[PDB]
Formats: C-alpha cells, sequence, structure tokens
C-alpha cells in the first residue's frame, strides 16, 4: 500500500489526492532513513483507510526537496486536501510516531 | 473515638471534686480537651480548656477555683473543682477538639456527668 | 487530538463555575458555615469564580481561534483580569496556611488575635495588591518591553501574547507565587513540626512503657497536608518556572508549553472548592443545597 513517489507524479499524487497522505523523504545513503522504512510498512497496514503512506527517495527526484524546504532526512510530512497540517525530523520508534498519527488525524 | 467521664456526684457547698475524661481512640497528636457544663435551662458553656501544648483557657465564673489540667502519656483530662458553690451545679461534658484534618476542627463529646452542689 | 483540547477546555470552565458556585451558595445560605476560615475561603472562591466566568472562556478562544478578537483594550484588561484573580487566588491559599497554622497551634490566642475585623483587612490587602500588581501595571503600560518583536504584539489588536519586560515577569511572578509559596512551606513545616514534637513528649511522658506509632489521624494529616502542596504546586510551579525563564532565554521554552502550562493553573481554581471544603458540615450543606 505504500505509494513511491516521483518527481512529476507529485503533484497528482500527493496534492490533487484524496484524504490525509503521509509523505517519508528518504535516502540510501542515511541510516536514520533506513531505520522508519520497515517502521512505515506497518503503519501501512494498521492506518489502511485513515491515511496513505508514501516514500520518495531524495537522491533519484531531488526537485521536489527543496520546494517545502528540508534541511535533514528522514523529515516526514503529513499532507490535508494539498496543504502540510504537521511535520516530524528525524528516526522515531513506532509507538512514538502512532502518537503524533493518532492526534492529528482529527 | 470514645469519652468516658467520671468524678461528678454530690458535694456540699465549699467542697471539691476531680472530674476525669479519659478519651479512647484514634486522636491526632495536636488537639485541645475541655470541660463544659450546662446548668438547667441555660446554654452549653465552657468551664476549662487545655491545649495539647500547654495553653490553659477558663471562664471568669470559675476562675482561680478550677484547674485543668491533662495526663501526659494518655489522652486523659482532669479539672479540679475547689470552692464549689451551688451555681456550679451542671451537667458537665468532656470535649476533644481533633486538628488532624488541618483544615478544620472535628469534634467529639462525651454522654456528660452530673454534678450538684448544694447549701 | 485537536478536539480532544476543546472539550477539555469545557469541563474546565464547567468544574470551575459548578465547584465554586456551589461553595459560595453553601458558606452564604448556611449560618453554621460562617467561621473566619471561611471567610478566606469564600475570598478564595470569589477569584477563582471569576477565573471560571471570565478569564478561561477569553482564554479559550485565543486557543481555539489562534487569535484575539475582541481588540487591544480588552486583551489589556482582560490580561489584568487574569493577574488580578491568580494573585487574589494565589495569596489567599497562603493566608488561609496561617489562619490554619493560628487555630491549629495556637487556639485560645487565635480567638482573640483573629477577628472578623482583622479577616476582612487581610483579605482587602490581598485583593488590593492583586489590583495593584495586575491592573496598575498592565493597563498604565509598565509591562511593556522595548524589543521589537514584542512591540509588534502590543500594536496588532490580533495578538495578545502574555510579553513582559523583565522587571514585571520577576516581581509579578514573586508577589502572585513564590512569597505565598515560601510563606506556605514554611507555614505548613511546622504543622508537621509541632505534631513530630508533640508525639515527642508524649513518648517521653510515658516511661519507657510505649513508644506512639502514626496511626489513623496523623497519616490523614500527612495526605491532606500532601494534598494541599502538591496539588497547588503541580498547577503553579512550572508555569511560573517557566515565566521567569523566558524572560532571559526567550527561544529556550517553546509557546505551546507556555500555554499549556498556564491552563494547568486555572485548573487548580477547579481543584480548590474540593481541597479546603471537605469539612462535616460543607458536605452537609452541599447535600441540603442539592
Ligand atoms: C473582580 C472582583 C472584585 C471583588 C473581590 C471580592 C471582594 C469581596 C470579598 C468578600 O467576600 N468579603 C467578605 C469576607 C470581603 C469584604
Ligand atoms: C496595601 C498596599 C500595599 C503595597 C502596594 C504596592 C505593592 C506592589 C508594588 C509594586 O507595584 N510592585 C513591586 C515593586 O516593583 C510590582 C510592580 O509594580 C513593578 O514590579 C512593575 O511596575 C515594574 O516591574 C515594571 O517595570
Ligand atoms: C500520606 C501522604 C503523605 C504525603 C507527604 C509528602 C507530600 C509532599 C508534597 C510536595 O509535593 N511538596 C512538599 C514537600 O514536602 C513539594 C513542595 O515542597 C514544593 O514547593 C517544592
Ligand atoms: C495568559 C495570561 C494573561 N496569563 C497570565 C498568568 O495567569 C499570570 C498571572 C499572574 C502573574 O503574576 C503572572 O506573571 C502571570
Ligand atoms: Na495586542
Amino acid at each position: 500500500k505504500i505509494i513511491h513517489l516521483t518527481d512529476d507524479s507529485f503533484d497528482t499524487d500527493v496534492l490533487k489526492a484524496d484524504g490525509a497522505i503521509l509523505v517519508d523523504f528518504w535516502a540510501e545513503w542515511s541510516g536514520p532513513s533506513k531505520m522508519i522504512a520497515p517502521i512505515l510498512d506497518e503503519i501501512a497496514d494498521e492506518y489502511q483507510g485513515k491515511l496513505t503512506v508514501a516514500k520518495l527517495n531524495i537522491d533519484q527526484n531531488p526537485g521536489t526537496a527543496p520546494k517545502y524546504g528540508i534541511r535533514g532526512i528522514p523529515t516526514l510530512l503529513l499532507f490535508k486536501n494539498g496543504e502540510v497540517a504537521a511535520t516530524k525530523v528525524g528516526a522515531l520508534s513506532k509507538g512514538q510516531l502512532k502518537e503524533f498519527l493518532d492526534a492529528n488525524l482529527a | 473515638v470514645q469519652l468516658q467521664e467520671s468524678g461528678g456526684g454530690l458535694v456540699q457547698a465549699g467542697g471539691s471534686l476531680r472530674l476525669s475524661c479519659a478519651a479512647s481512640g484514634s486522636i491526632f497528636s495536636i488537639n485541645t480537651m475541655g470541660w463544659y457544663r450546662q446548668a438547667p435551662g441555660k446554654q452549653r458553656e465552657l468551664v476549662a480548656a487545655i491545649h495539647s501544648g500547654g495553653s490553659t483557657n477558663y471562664a471568669n465564673s470559675v476562675k482561680g477555683r478550677f484547674t485543668i489540667s491533662r495526663d501526659n502519656a494518655a489522652n486523659t483530662v482532669y479539672l479540679q473543682m475547689n470552692s464549689l458553690k451551688p451555681e456550679d451545679t451542671a451537667v458537665y461534658y468532656c470535649n476533644v477538639k481533633d486538628y488532624g484534618a488541618v483544615l478544620y476542627e472535628y469534634d467529639y463529646w462525651g454522654q456528660g456527668t452530673q454534678v450538684t452542689v448544694s447549701s | 487530538a485537536a478536539k480532544v483540547m476543546s472539550l477539555l477546555m469545557a469541563l474546565v470552565v464547567l468544574l470551575i463555575v459548578a465547584g465554586n458556585v456551589l461553595v459560595i451558595a453553601a458558606i452564604g445560605s448556611t449560618q453554621r458555615l460562617q467561621t473566619l476560615t471561611n471567610l478566606f475561603i469564600t475570598s478564595l472562591a470569589c477569584a477563582d469564580l471569576v477565573v471560571g466566568l471570565l478569564v478561561v472562556p477569553f482564554g479559550a478562544t485565543l486557543v481555539v481561534r489562534g487569535t484575539w478578537l475582541w481588540g487591544s483594550f480588552l486583551c489589556e484588561l482582560w490580561t489584568s483580569l487574569d493577574v488580578l484573580c491568580v494573585t487574589a487566588s494565589i495569596e489567599t491559599l497562603c493566608v488561609i496556611a496561617i489562619d490554619r497554622y493560628l487555630a491549629i497551634t495556637s487556639p485560645f490566642r487565635y480567638q482573640s488575635l483573629m477577628t472578623r475585623a482583622r479577616a476582612k483587612v487581610i483579605i482587602c490587602t490581598v485583593w488590593a495588591i492583586s489590583a495593584l500588581v495586575s491592573f496598575l501595571p498592565i493597563m498604565m503600560h509598565w509591562w511593556r518591553d522595548e524589543d521589537p518583536q514584542a512591540l509588534k504584539c502590543y500594536q496588532d489588536p490580533g495578538c495578545c501574547d502574555f510579553v513582559t519586560n523583565r522587571a514585571y515577569a520577576i516581581a509579578s511572578s514573586i508577589i502572585s507565587f513564590y512569597i505565598p509559596l515560601l510563606i506556605m512551606i514554611f507555614v505548613y513545616l511546622r504543622v508537621y513540626r509541632e505534631a513530630k514534637e508533640q508525639i515527642r513528649k508524649i513518648d517521653r511522658a510515658s516511661k519507657r512503657k510505649t513508644s506512639r506509632v502514626m496511626a489513623m489521624k496523623e497519616h490523614k494529616a500527612l495526605k491532606t497536608l500532601g494534598i494541599i502542596m502538591g496539588v497547588f504546586t503541580l498547577c503553579w510551579l512550572p508555569f511560573f518556572l517557566v515565566n521567569i525563564v523566558n524572560v532571559f532565554n526567550r527561544d529556550l521554552v517553546p509557546d505551546w508549553l507556555f500555554v499549556a502550562f498556564n491552563w494547568l493553573g486555572y485548573a487548580n481554581s477547579a481543584m480548590n472548592p474540593i481541597i479546603y471544603c471537605r469539612s462535616p458540615d460543607f458536605r452537609k450543606a452541599f447535600k441540603r443545597l442539592l
């Protein structure tokens, strides 16, 4: 259920897309960006319907990241009707991350 | 908390009596024990009282004659009544004011014990 | 969670107004409740009630809407009213601790010493000081900082943040919270010491026959004392600690936390009816009113 984003599809897959969408900005070199990868695969199952998880590789698609001002990675932007309602930066555990998500899904 | 009162009865004017109230039960370290009395067809008034820190309080009617004291160990209060008059005739009640709640005081009253003085 | 925050404000207002209205009614309507201690409780309950009726509602809407909807004058007047009622409330908690200290340790002294007229003068003074810390500095702009970004919030009617110079933040916090707290710690510590030393005398009395232990009545006194100091400090120390911090290193503590900690302080006004009105006579009056 994970969307794997590109530079051109971003407008259709996130800004025009239905519901809430959580975007992960990850890189193959970054160890903190790998620690959250298996956690987000589990969240996509448990938060099915409530939100949609998306991943975007910064090495593959460098154009999207400067627009929103991404400094560090991984940085998780929650999207609601093409608008940024929340932000987290760095690696989290499942228990910490669920509490961020449960509170923003109201 | 039960207040057991003794020492009352009949006595001739000019005589002495020694009332004694033992308080069996859970009472806060800081408390005020005293003796009140109620003459026939009158309101209950304070006779004498003693704080747990040695402070005393007497009524002018009984000043110089009556002496209140408390037992050092147990919760027992004595009232030595000397030079008794027929005016002193009343139902003497033992009282404990417990300050364990901090914000308020709790009252304990004994059943009352008759003292009667004749001329 | 954002919807949970708004629900949680509503019950806070309900608890404060309900609780305090009920207390003031109980004291006014019953002849037995009109003691000197309950006179200071009436001062306390008035302050807390004004918090619930005026201060917390307007405060709630500043969180809901993200902005001040009633203009610069009512931001200044509301800020003054907040400080007035919080100052009067916390100072009155301190006066109560002293009242109970005198009535417990020196009850015969207390009766002649603390008259009804003397209690009124004390109450009047608590409110007069609350006014002169709140309305006098805030309305006259003495609380104002010279900083440009601070001066942006004074110019903007939509902005109603609490921004103060160094002097006012210290002085107000001391008068509203720290002087009261230290007096309450000193005062109630001597009630513990008095009760500790009295257990010592009862043990000396026995001639090595018995050693006193903490019974029912001593453990209840410690619990009550723990609730008094614990709840008051839990509710107001965090805000008033931060309120002094923010003057020096401003960015150190976030704005969401500063506001949340202030709301924790408004909750104490809902707790105060519960702590200071548990007497048997209060319990009976409350049953009679409902
Ligand atoms: C019954 C009457 C008792 C005295 C009434 C006056 C006591 C309060 C004195 C006073 O006003 N303050 C403490 C002394 O400053 C608090 C503030 O007024 C002051 O701190 C601020 O005005 C400045 O910090 C602002 O730059
Ligand atoms: C939101 C604002 C108006 N809250 C002020 C706070 O309750 C307060 C009260 C008394 C004070 O002395 C103080 O510094 C701060
Ligand atoms: Na303003």
